[PDB]
């Protein structure tokens, strides 16, 4: 399990990767696994102008 | 089979696709910060997925550099992703939406002349619906020109219009990818920017002459994986934009269709090439 | 012949070439208000030459849409006008300073594993010796890497770097027009960026040696007319740059060259074809 | 009681803040979606916890002028909130690290003369460790001032500069709340920079010699709730900087103070008068 | 639950149907053979799929007189089934082509003046397409009304027009039962008139605007199970005709939804 | 069965004889 950063609830998001997006299953937050040996989420960065499809 | 990845996050797109790249090689995963050129890379092929656009059009670059190919190509995503140059390239071959070009406020100034009111406003190299105006009037035109003047991008200075389509509450989003169709969605929403990054809802599409259509607007650029914008006008179906590093994670859903593996299937016969 | 020229403003360089036009035809002179596209147009070649690197390139491309052959041509303008395109068409052709590419700040805190330091800093599209930094430590890189990630040109996150040329005071400025070396200057300075733009002082370049390398830069893009930038270093002479709207007006009154003169019998002889 | 709540995200301190609140009275959370004046608002005070600075200021400007007290008001904001502000109310009254400013790039690249190599270049009005530069010697200068003057927000033309101070791996963030200290803590780093924004970490600090200190630097502006940023150096403690919108939840956490309570008891007295 | 099934032959359809009834119950196949009114039947509903849309109305009113539920009732298979009846009911609640009526050769030759040219005449009882006619001036008009006047039935004297709709070489064909939107496909041709029984070729269409527009077509009559035909054209959606004895066999193949199943469960909610 | 459609009209069982569907009316559809 890991804290979600925007709720501060305790979550189980299963076997992620670095740099993953999840979706937090209490608050909805979209969250980005910035971290493994130490499993941290955070918020994602901003939008840059550029970004897309 | 080496399939490298080349990624900013790893949204569902590039898991789904991780994961079909995974069945016919070794998957490496290069995140940005690992992209460093020149450079001693052993890849058969790099699937391009990074969330810049300008991003993703240098690293491909880069890895041809390498002696690497490139899904999309560097040429591709560069004529694809920039709206004037992807119309230029469209023109000959589909219907598009009457447009304009304009290289300063004074010439800006002049569309209305020939596209009448309403009009649309669009940067060159925006997505997700990014900057996208409504100009119903002078006033309007005006103060959007004045605005992207005082922009630092000097890419905002490059002016593109489009007229206004009355489009019937959604637009159309298909996928081409090596030339084969894969699937179509529907965008709805009450407002008439429908992308879903903001956010549309979709529903698929199996509108046989979107299939078509989206058929040739690929061969208009010949290569590629490319997920297409069509709008429906009271004139048919008209070709709005290509895109050159696709999401599908609800068109994927909604359709069935195997986006992901779709894409990975072509860049393992590119590899091959 | 009628030929085109599209400006912005109109500086020395851009009425020399409007008085030599005029001596092969008739000159439509093309401010940027002129500009709308589609359009009619009755030009059998258009000399670009506007100020912004941007819409030199767009304006060209639009040129070439209405079937309107340009000089320089969109592909050169956009190759040539970017620092990395650039370099890797010179790489292996001839040689260059030592450089490195990353495509996120992450990365670029490893380029010096490869260059060591001081290094060299540049934006892809700048002109001028614009943005160009010096850094010799970690503590300005990371300086340098902040600034960038913070500007809004998502162009700033690539990430060009050189290994930084210990150059006698001066380097060294060539023209090549259609495969032509037509002259070269010093470009004097006591501080180590000698663009004339920044104090820069022109003084005639007569070394065989520079003519040979000039011409073999040109080579590797193959068309256009090319201001060449090259180091003199303890290894030999280095290619550092390409630049496709020359300026010259320092570099002809002191050669005697008459560049203009010579773009424009360039430009004559593509209107051919 | 009326207590008006300000905000642009709901976390744990807005929410910490909403529950001390509501002990007192009626609490109203305003989203900034909820701001707009002239306005009928029906609030004894409102606690300002903008993220962003600015409409922080403005947002405290304007309830004032609806007869509105603000915890913290508008003038505390302005002063405290800017980095050359804030250190010339300081001035007088605690030791302050060695600071210069100047208006230009001219003047700028004078200040190593008074201060020395290495110094620090920051901006008047950021927060989280964002476009600190430590600069060791000119070349670094030139860059930094190069990059300022390329982002062309007019506020980079105020040049605001420290020494550098050479901290034993950590510095100091310590709280006052109408002039009563409620707790301080260490933020370790072995990066200069010691934000826990910028991945620091927190450890209760009890030393009585920054408890004086931090009422001092409070007296200074005489009014509001602060966090005060204290470096520990080889000439003793030093107040860098003071901030209007003190972030808290690891410091209460790691402190064991209530930080949310005491904002709102002040709030509540501001109320009052 | 003992379900009749009324026919004529045997088609995909019917096998389908009866299939599909004998899932909940006894299955009763009665051929126009088999009916003779008044009679004795022991039937909790019947199954309407006589291949003349007269003998399918008639057989329908026939069994309610005997007390069996019909699927469908007499009253929407003549309501639906005739054009004019059935754009009336229509125009209130759906967008409809432009249309006209006449009850004279001479109130006909009226017509372009409201509609234009190009206008389509068809009679107001017919299916698959038949005797329909581009009329694009008033010597193709005079011509359609002359033959209309020499043929036999007196149902080719009520003059139906509507406006020519140019169509993007298709048109729509969507099925809705019990207020529920079952499927719809796309019918391709290269001539103006799209029918599967003239050569058209069936494709799914998924579109949710068809759908929408259908239920609220099959809406304006509020029972039954109907078959509907809708254009596309520079004005949108345009409802053109609901057809109460629905033919599916391609439909069905194409989309992969079950009419036959949907129709029978229907039926017996009806039943009961 | 006694009436299907083959590819036409199965008219009879005891002795089991197909024939060609009859005549279309102008009220024969859907
Ligand atoms: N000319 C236009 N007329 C009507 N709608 C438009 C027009 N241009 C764009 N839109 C709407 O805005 C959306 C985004 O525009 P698009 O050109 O696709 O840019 P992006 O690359 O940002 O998606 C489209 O999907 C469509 O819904
Ligand atoms: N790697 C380097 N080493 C030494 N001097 C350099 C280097 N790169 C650039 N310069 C100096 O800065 C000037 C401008 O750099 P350049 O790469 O030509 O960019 P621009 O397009 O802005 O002219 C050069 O003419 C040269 O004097
Ligand atoms: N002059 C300086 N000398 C040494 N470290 C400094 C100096 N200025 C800032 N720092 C470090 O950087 C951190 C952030 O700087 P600060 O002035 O507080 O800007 P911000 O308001 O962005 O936090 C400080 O907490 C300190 O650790
Ligand atoms: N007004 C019209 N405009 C364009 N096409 C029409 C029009 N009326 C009929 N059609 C074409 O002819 C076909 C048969 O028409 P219709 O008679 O209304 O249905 P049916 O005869 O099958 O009961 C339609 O499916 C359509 O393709
Ligand atoms: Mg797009
Ligand atoms: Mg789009
Ligand atoms: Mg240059
Ligand atoms: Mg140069
Ligand atoms: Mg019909
Ligand atoms: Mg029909
Ligand atoms: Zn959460």
């Amino acid at each position: 399990m890991v804290e979600c950063p925007v709720c501060g609830s305790e979550i189980e998001i299963g076997e992620v990767e670095l740099h993953q997006i999840v979706e937090c299953p209490v608050c909805g937050a979209e969250l980005e696994v910035v971290s493994l040996e130490p499993l941290t989420l955070e918020e994602l960065p901003e939008v840059e102008e550029d970004w897309g499809e | 089979m080496r399939i490298g990845i080349t990624y900013t996050v790893l949204r569902r797109e590039e898991m789904a696709i991780k994961e079909r790249a995974g069945e016919f090689g070794e998957v490496v995963m290069l995140h940005e910060d690992d992209l460093l050129f020149p450079g001693n890379y052993d890849l058969d092929v790099v699937i391009i997925r990074n969330v810049s656009h300008f991003k993703a059009l240098y690293t491909a670059r880069l890895f041809e550099s390498e002696g690497i190919p490139t899904v999309n190509s560097s040429r591709l995503i560069f004529e694809a992703g920039d709206k004037l140059f992807a119309t230029l390239r469209l023109a000959g071959k589909v219907p598009v939406p009457e447009w304009k070009a304009a290289l300063s406020e004074g010439g800006a100034l002049r569309v209305p002349d020939s596209l009448g009111y309403p009009l649309v406003s669009k940067p060159v190299f925006g997505s997700w619906g990014r900057l996208l105006a409504k100009v119903n009037d002078r006033d309007s035109l005006e103060a959007v020109l004045e605005h992207r003047k005082w922009m630092k991008n000097p890419l905002y200075g490059i002016h593109y219009f489009q007229e206004f389509v009355e489009k019937p509450g959604r637009d159309i989003r298909s996928y081409v990818i090596g030339g084969e169709f894969v699937g179509a969605i529907y965008r709805y929403s009450n407002h008439w920017i429908t992308n879903t990054a903001r956010g549309g809802k979709a529903e698929p599409c199996s509108d046989p002459e979107v299939e078509e259509l989206s058929v040739k607007a690929w061969e208009a650029f010949g290569e590629g994986a490319l997920a297409i914008d069509i709008f429906e006008s009271e004139k048919g179906l008209l070709v709005n934009e290509v895109n050159p590093n696709m999401e599908f994670k609800n068109a994927a859903r909604v359709t069935g269709a195997d986006m992901a593996g779709k894409l990975v299937e072509y860049a393992v016969e590119v590899a091959k090439t």
